[PDB]
């Protein structure tokens, strides 16, 4: 086996990963737009009792009586499920590390 | 009645009329600049003064002006002057250089450069062979010309140069018909996600133009071929006694653009690969009588009987010119000679050119 | 069938909303039965480049056959008889010979 | 075997994927170039384009060997001397 | 291979087209060809079982091709090769519609 | 003598033009890789403070 | 370490500089890699010339 | 000149535009050049005029 045809490889795996790590941003930024929206900083809710979004949060939502209290990771409620067929770990040691490296930070969203 | 076709061929054929008289006056102007190109010549050449380039050399104006100015209306005598205004331009910028070679330069620019700027602004047909065959031949001439104008040649690689050219040109043909016919181009995408539009319906059904027009470019860059890859091979053989490496030079061209034309589908390309031994045979003729010999004169026009022989062999015996009787071992035996003589001409053109004997 | 319309001999079809004075026919002309010449039928579009190029270009009689090479045996055979009489003649008249 | 990757782009689905800008040619954009205009050259001469036997590459090669036992013969007598 | 194979689903795509717009110039005449029509034995034709019952021409244009042409393709975005999926990409958009 | 003044700085000019990415990513201290071995090391993951 | 983990080394190296400069990471063709070793051959074709003319001396 | 003519013409100074192996061989003339930029280097010093 040639080092250039596990190179190409290589480089095939690391580009689905970027595209991988393009759409978990994308569910992150969703998740978090979602977040910020339903709970909006100590300084803008003095715009909230004028306008017609007031008493909104009803009981049958996921967002109720849930109180603000401040930021930190909430840890992306999407899954980011590995389909592990490969079992006895030998795997491609690059391909392997960046795999590693988007499941433990991307993980969770940040602030 | 019964033959009713023949009621309708009598408001076809019609009288006199102003519709024959342009077709007249048509070939009037075409003797006029084939005239007026001889004369002129011959007094520039025989015995004259600057009379005899400044006669040539306004012919040329007037019908280059001619021949781009009525494109608009006729669009038949403006192919027709614009083929025929190519012995005009290709004689006053040969004459018009001083001196004699030094003049073939700048005539073979001239008729590349009025093949290429009629050829460019044209509709479908008209632009066939007769223009891009002279552009091919006076582009390989001129590529000639260059080497023999500016250094020094021992006047065996000028058809050794010829040859090639007329090779080169031959074979890679049909990607350079597909190059020069403008096809819309294909849309291979990057294996990212650059996805590319879709082609138009306008390009697409602007095709069947470009069809026609590939096919005249292909016939023309097979007949330069043919005529680049015989004006050569009678300069390498014709002069005085060359070496036996001339003539499996110019016997394995020859056998080559024969053999090629079982590749080619086209009718008139085929007839032109076909015909290079003909024109072989008629420009060594030519060459030897001109030449002073008269005895191997009579050897060409005997090889030229057995060309003949062979073309009337093959005609009225139709289990000759059938590759369906032929052996798929005789094919396949005749298809390895086919990429031998190309395959074994460089070698010898290297051999006869002198590259074996500066180091 | 296909609507018929009455014709000039040699001339398109004459269009039905015009009358036979605003076109033009005199007493004892000749008019035939042709019919109406309305349109071309849908020309074919393929974006394939390589069936673009053998669909469109079968409009060429290209085969080869035994029928062009009788023609270009009598064209051989013509140039054969006409370039063995330059030069034969061209080599009697700049030499003095008897062959 | 070894369980090997093949090659595989997924849509985007965020405001990067549209930001390449880049023009690279790869191995297989420059194969299919050839394969193409071989297949059109093989479309407008042999009027066939089915490309089981294609006799132009067979002559193109035909002229590239002579050139290439040109260049070996001339590294040949080049070395005798 | 695979544009030979793409060759032969063209032809086939041909045919199924050349059938429909031979169907659809019977049923729906050039508006000029209907005059020739009431006297022959073809006038009042249309039954409410054929296909074609109370629907009029207007004109001419881009009939969507009534046939399938559906690939099986299956798998999860495997990247294509460029050059076949380019030839099928561009047979399924011009001949997926009948021209005029 | 001179054209060894002029070789040299054009071959330098080509040396640094050619090999200027690698040495502009050394320069700004990029957080190498960590590559683990075949047998059985366990990749670590980088802190939340040099990202 | 192995050979793997050597290539593995080179390759994410040659990836970076493929990212700071080419501002893509696909990879699918490295020009960069072309011009390295477009001016290491030209090194080796200078001491393969070098030891010809020095193996040209015991003639 | 040839800046000028790729100002105010901008489909020359765009290589979408061009095709597939007129680029590659660009690619091909930007190898051998600085491929070849070394021995004529080797020559110009004189670095086979020792041995």
């Amino acid at each position: 086996m040639r080092t250039e045809e596990v190179d190409a490889e290589r480089a095939d795996y690391l580009r689905y990963l970027s595209v991988v790590r393009d759409n978990v941003r994308a569910h992150a930024a969703e998740q978090r737009a979602a977040l910020e929206w339903s709970h909006p900083e100590p300084e803008v809710l003095a715009t909230i009792p004028g306008t017609r979004r007031q008493w909104e949060r009803d009981p049958r939502d996921r967002d109720f009586l849930v109180l603000r209290a401040g930021r930190h990771d909430v840890p992306l409620d999407a899954a980011l499920k590995v389909k592990d067929t490969a079992d006895e770990i030998d795997l491609e040691p690059v391909a392997h590390s960046a795999l590693r490296g988007l499941l433990d930070v991307q993980r969770t969203v940040r602030d | 009645i019964a033959d009713a076709a023949v009621i309708f061929s009598e408001a076809r054929r019609r009288q006199w009329g102003p519709t024959h008289i342009a077709r007249g006056a048509a070939l009037a102007l075409i003797g006029l600049i084939l005239v007026g190109t001889g004369l002129s010549v011959a007094h520039r050449v025989i015995t004259g003064d600057l009379l005899g380039q400044f006669i040539v050399s306004g012919i040329a104006l007037a019908t280059v002006i001619a021949a781009l100015a009525v494109r608009n209306r006729s669009a038949v005598l403006a192919t027709s002057l614009a083929v025929t205004a190519l012995v005009p331009v290709a004689a006053a910028f040969a004459l018009g250089v001083p001196g004699d070679a030094p003049n073939v330069l700048l005539a073979a620019a001239g008729v590349a450069a009025w093949s290429l700027i009629s050829m460019a602004g044209s509709p479908d047909d008209r632009g066939i062979a007769v223009f891009t065959a002279t552009a091919v031949t006076g582009v390989g001439v001129l590529l000639v010309a260059g080497a023999a104008s500016l250094w020094v040649i021992s006047s065996d690689v000028i058809g050794c140069a010829l040859v090639l050219l007329g090779l080169i040109v031959t074979v890679q043909a049909a990607q350079l018909s597909a190059m020069w016919a403008r096809f819309p181009l294909p849309v291979i995408p990057a294996p990212g996600d650059p996805t590319p539009a879709a082609r138009p319906l306008s390009v697409l059904a602007d095709l069947p133009r470009r069809v026609r027009v590939s096919q005249a470019h292909q016939t023309g860059v097979i007949a330069a071929g043919v005529l680049l890859g015989v004006a050569g091979s009678v300069a390498l053989v014709s002069s005085a006694n060359a070496s036996p490496w001339a003539w499996y030079i110019v016997v394995a061209a020859a056998a080559g653009a024969a053999l090629r034309a079982r590749v080619w589908d086209s009718a008139a390309c085929k007839a032109w690969l076909l015909g290079h031994s003909y024109l072989l045979a008629v420009a060594l003729l030519v060459a030897f009588v001109i030449g002073d010999r008269y005895q191997a004169a009579l050897w060409a026009l005997a090889a030229l009987a057995v060309l003949v022989l062979v073309w009337i062999v093959a005609a009225l015996n139709p289990k000759i010119a059938s590759p369906d009787t032929y052996s798929l071992p005789m094919r396949r035996m005749v298809g390895f000679l086919a990429t031998g003589l190309d395959a074994s001409l460089i070698p010898v053109m290297a051999l006869l050119v002198g590259l074996f004997s500066l180091v | 069938p296909v609507r018929l319309s009455l014709a000039p001999i040699g001339g398109a079809p004459f269009s039905l909303d015009a009358t036979l004075d605003t076109v033009g026919v005199v007493d004892g002309d000749l008019l035939a039965l042709q019919a109406v010449p309305s349109g071309p039928p849908a020309p074919r579009i393929v974006e394939d480049i390589a069936d673009a190029a053998v669909i469109f270009s079968e409009a060429r009689r290209r085969q080869w056959g035994p029928t062009h090479i009788a023609r270009g045996a009598a064209l051989a055979l013509i140039g054969l008889i006409l370039v063995g009489t330059g030069l034969s003649v061209a080599h009697r008249v700049i030499t003095g010979d008897l062959l | 075997d070894r369980r090997s990757f093949s090659s595989r782009t997924p849509v985007n689905e965020n405001p990067d994927g549209v930001q390449y800008r880049r023009g690279f040619v790869t191995r297989h954009q420059v194969s299919g170039w050839r394969f193409v205009m071989r297949r059109i050259a093989s479309g407008v001469a042999l009027h066939d384009t089915r490309m089981l036997v294609d006799p132009l590459r067979t002559q193109s090669r035909a002229v590239l060997t002579g050139a290439l036992i040109l260049v070996t013969g001339l590294v040949g007598c080049f070395i005798f001397s």
